[PDB]
């Protein structure tokens, strides 16, 4: 679920 | 974007709230 | 004389516990129990706790009751051994020795002991290192550790009392931070920006450290601790030496932990999770190893985005130069410090959601205080009448109802079917009056126009240009919780601080970026040449729409489409100083008051007024020009804009006198040639995806940042800041 992911640790 | 609002925040039109 | 475990190179097992009277020591035993390659305990010692008739059953059961009332894993005897009996190991502190040593059975390791330790606490440092120490850094070593390490007295523990310690990599047998720092999700919690799951790895972590997808415990304990150390002291660089002492776990496993903490620590800082905000450092104090240093970058634009990335890259050890077009740094952060004992922003000044906001972090680091807004905001009519509480509630109800139906209508529409929000509201409104033959007064209609204009302010545009489908696209992603604040000393303090000691060239508007050759050629409007291996563009959206910079090769058509699908939104601010606080009687200490519009066309004309002294002593008002009203103000000079504001105030306070202002400013962002906007929004036809597409680098050579490149948090200083951190992380990776 992409809603919850930390912005800085979701830059795959 | 709605997030810019401080005074008199608009509430309607939001998606169903999400929990973990 | 051999290990139970298949393929153990324990060619001589010894018993670390020696708790049973009958310990086999280094002799024969029925069975050697394996905890690690270098750690084994004998069947006799196993029985000393495991069997009810021996002396160590008392101990084993007390611990076992705790491990169940406070834990979720199995209380096996190997787990008791690893949690309670395994000796500690501590590394010598003498720079030229740095050898690992086993402490004797009875010594309990503490941070203070780890901080200062030296061999023998004869030349003790010259005794050889137990050969089992080298063995810990063989890839297979960890694969043959039975149980995963659990940390004792983690700094993260107080923040995680809602989890089972073992699920977050801490020992079940254990047990004044800034209110805005809430870095961990609680179980079953609403989404909020910049929160990590303490019990699950996030995508970039899984990507970076694939070896922990099988078992994430060690990583999670170390990552959680690191964050909690950062948040407990955000004014210093957090280093491995400050971390090591807080890693408390028994057995050689502790050696694997401190070897990993370095790699994790450098990951966390590169990504901008720790060692960030306004932390300054150098030269022999660089945050990332020599390995990333050899490279150079040019950053174009010295606003929050460009300064964020510049700060980060410079702290990392990377060579950075920033080129700013204007004669000042800050961009749309521009503060007026000339009003008496009040700082008024011509640009940004509100912080929208403080929890986990980097701006709140930086206010910590700087010891700045922010004023949290109150809820109250009366809607004053011309001339004088405060709007009836019931009338206010009815029109608020309907306005949000209209937004609900817009939201119902959009679910199956594609970009090719988008209509403007403004249109889709009017229609649903007119459809509604028809449907149910209710009639609204002239006033209720005017109260509606207040809300409408308040959306215009948020978007920075008339509602007839903004996407019904995508106006609130970002709320798909978790948003900043908590207080909205007046940043009373102004964003300029943060700006000044981020910029301190960096190489900035002012009055150097970039014109050409050539990324054809071995490295990037950058040319200013007066012909000055700069070159670097990488380039980061952080110029405002409107400047990308005007093509003010020649790109060679050109930007892709896919990028141009995204660039053009977003609006360069606009607002203007007016600020007025008075001899005294004429509104106090009527406003009664509220932070702001609304102005009900007389007509649809006049709705963005000073819709809200902000009291600029939260201490309620000085007398400065700020108000905003949004929507249609920005057009009507473009030909008028400053004095004429003043007159209309003054006439508005005298209508709002019709039954009293209002003093003449003694000082003012009127902003002209719209015609600032290097800026030309206030903030971005999604035009009709667009999607939030456009932020990502603008954000996409070209050939790992040309990078983009700025509020118009942050899909999660568009528009804001914060959003701009985090986009600079994102790009610095991508630049440092390469
Ligand atoms: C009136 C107003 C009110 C606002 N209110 C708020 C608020 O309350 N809260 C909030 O969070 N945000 C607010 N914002 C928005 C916030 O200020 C911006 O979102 C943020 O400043 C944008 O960051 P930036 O780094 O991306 O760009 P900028 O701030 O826009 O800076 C870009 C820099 O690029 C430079 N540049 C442009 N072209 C070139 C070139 N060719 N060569 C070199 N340099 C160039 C510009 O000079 C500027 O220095 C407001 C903005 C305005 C104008
Ligand atoms: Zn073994
Ligand atoms: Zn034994
Ligand atoms: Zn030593």
């Amino acid at each position: 679920d992409p809603h919850f992911h930390h912005f800085l640790l979701s830059q795959t | 974007a709605r997030t810019m609002q401080t005074a008199r925040k608009s509430t309607g039109g939001k998606a169903p709230r999400k929990q973990l | 004389r051999k290990c139970e475990k298949a393929g153990c190179t324990a060619t001589c097992p010894v018993c670390f516990a020696s708790a049973s009277e009958r310990c086999a020591k280094n002799g024969y035993t029925s069975r050697w129990y394996h905890l690690s390659c270098g750690e084994h305990f004998c069947n006799e010692c196993f029985d000393h706790y495991y069997r009810s008739h021996k002396d160590g059953y008392d101990k084993y059961t007390t611990w076992k009751k705790i491990w169940t009332s406070n834990g979720k894993t199995e209380p096996s005897p190997k787990a008791f051994m690893a949690d309670q009996q395994l000796p500690y190991w501590v590394q010598c502190t003498k720079p030229e020795c740095r050898k690992w040593r086993q402490l004797t059975k009875e010594i309990q390791l503490t941070p203070q002991i780890a901080k200062t330790y030296r061999c023998g606490m004869s030349d003790h440092c010259s005794l050889p290192e137990d050969l089992r120490v080298l063995e810990v850094s063989n890839h297979w070593w960890y694969s043959m550790l039975i149980l995963p390490p659990l940390l004792k007295d983690s700094v993260a523990a107080p923040l995680l009392s809602a989890y089972y310690p073992d699920c977050v990599g801490m020992s079940p047998s254990c047990t004044g931070m800034n209110r805005y720092f809430q870095p961990f999700y609680q179980p079953n919690e609403c989404g909020k920006a910049l929160c990590v799951r303490p019990d699950v790895m996030e995508l970039d972590e899984l990507y970076e450290f694939p070896e922990y997808s099988r078992d994430p415990t060690m990583y999670l304990a170390l990552r959680n601790l690191i964050l909690a150390l950062w948040y407990t002291n955000c004014k210093e660089a957090l280093t491995p030496q400050k971390c090591i002492p807080h890693i408390i776990v028994r057995g050689l496993v502790r050696i694997r932990c401190v070897q990993e903490v370095e790699r994790i620590l450098y990951f966390m800082t590169r990504k901008g999770l720790i060692n960030t905000g306004v932390l300054s450092v150098g030269a022999d104090q660089y945050l990332l190893p020599k390995d990333y240093h050899n490279k150079s970058v040019i950053i174009i634009g010295a606003g929050p985005a460009g300064l964020a990335a510049a700060r980060q890259l410079h702290n990392f050890g990377i060579k950075v130069t920033v080129l700013e077009a204007k004669d000042r740094i800050g961009g749309r952060v521009w503060d007026d410090k000339s009003f008496k004992g009040v700082t008024v922003g011509r640009g940004a000044q509100i912080v929208n959601g403080c929890i986990n906001n980097p701006v709140a972090l930086m206010c910590e680091q700087l010891g700045i205080s922010m004023h949290k807004f109150g809820e109250r905001c009366d809607l004053i009519q011309e001339g004088g009448r405060i709007t009836d509480p019931t009338i206010d509630k009815r029109m608020d109800f309907h306005f949000n109802a209209l937004l609900d139906v817009v939201s119902e209508w959009r679910k199956d529409k594609t970009q090719l079917q988008d209509v403007p929000l403004g249109e889709k509201i009017e229609e649903i409104y007119k459809a509604f009056i028809k449907e149910s033959g209710i009639q609204f007064s002239e006033l209720e209609g005017q109260v509606l126009q207040f809300h409408l204009s308040n959306l215009e302010y948020a978007c920075g545009s008339n509602l007839h240009q903004v996407s019904a489908r995508s106006w609130d696209h970002n709320e798909f992603f978790a948003q900043f919780a908590g207080d909205h604040t007046l940043l009373t000393p102004g964003y300029s303090v943060i700006i000044e601080k981020l910029a301190e000691g960096l190489d900035i060239q002012l009055k150097s508007p970039v014109q050409c970026i050539d990324y054809s050759g071995d490295e990037v050629q950058v040319t200013t409007t007066d012909g000055t040449g700069y070159s670097a291996q990488k380039v980061l563009v952080t110029v405002p959206l409107a400047l990308l729409q005007k093509g003010a910079i020649q790109f060679n090769p050109p930007l892709s058509e896919k990028k141009m489409k995204a660039i053009n699908s977003l609006g360069a939104g606009i607002i203007e601010k007016i600020a007025l100083q008075f001899p005294y606080r004429f509104w106090d009687s009527k406003v009664q200490g509220a932070d702001f008051f609304g102005h009900v519009p007389p007509s649809a066309s006049k709705r963005g004309l000073f819709a809200v007024f902000y009291d600029m002294d939260p201490q309620k002593k000085h007398s400065v008002l700020m108000s905003v020009i949004a929507g249609e009203a920005v057009a009507s103000v473009r030909t008028l000079d400053d004095k004429q804009v003043l007159q209309q504001c003054m006439a508005t105030l005298r209508e709002l306070f019709k039954e009293q006198e209002v003093p003449d202002p003694t000082k003012y400013f009127v902003t002209r962002w719209s015609t600032d040639p290097w800026i030309q906007m206030a903030y971005s929004f999604v035009k009709t036809g667009g999607s939030g995806e456009a932020y990502d597409i603008i954000a996409e680098d070209i050939q790992g050579t040309v990078f983009f940042a700025g509020e118009a490149t942050n899909r999660h948090f568009p528009q804001t200083v914060t959003g701009a800041y985090l986009s600079g951190v994102r790009e610095a992380s991508k630049i440092a990776a390469f």
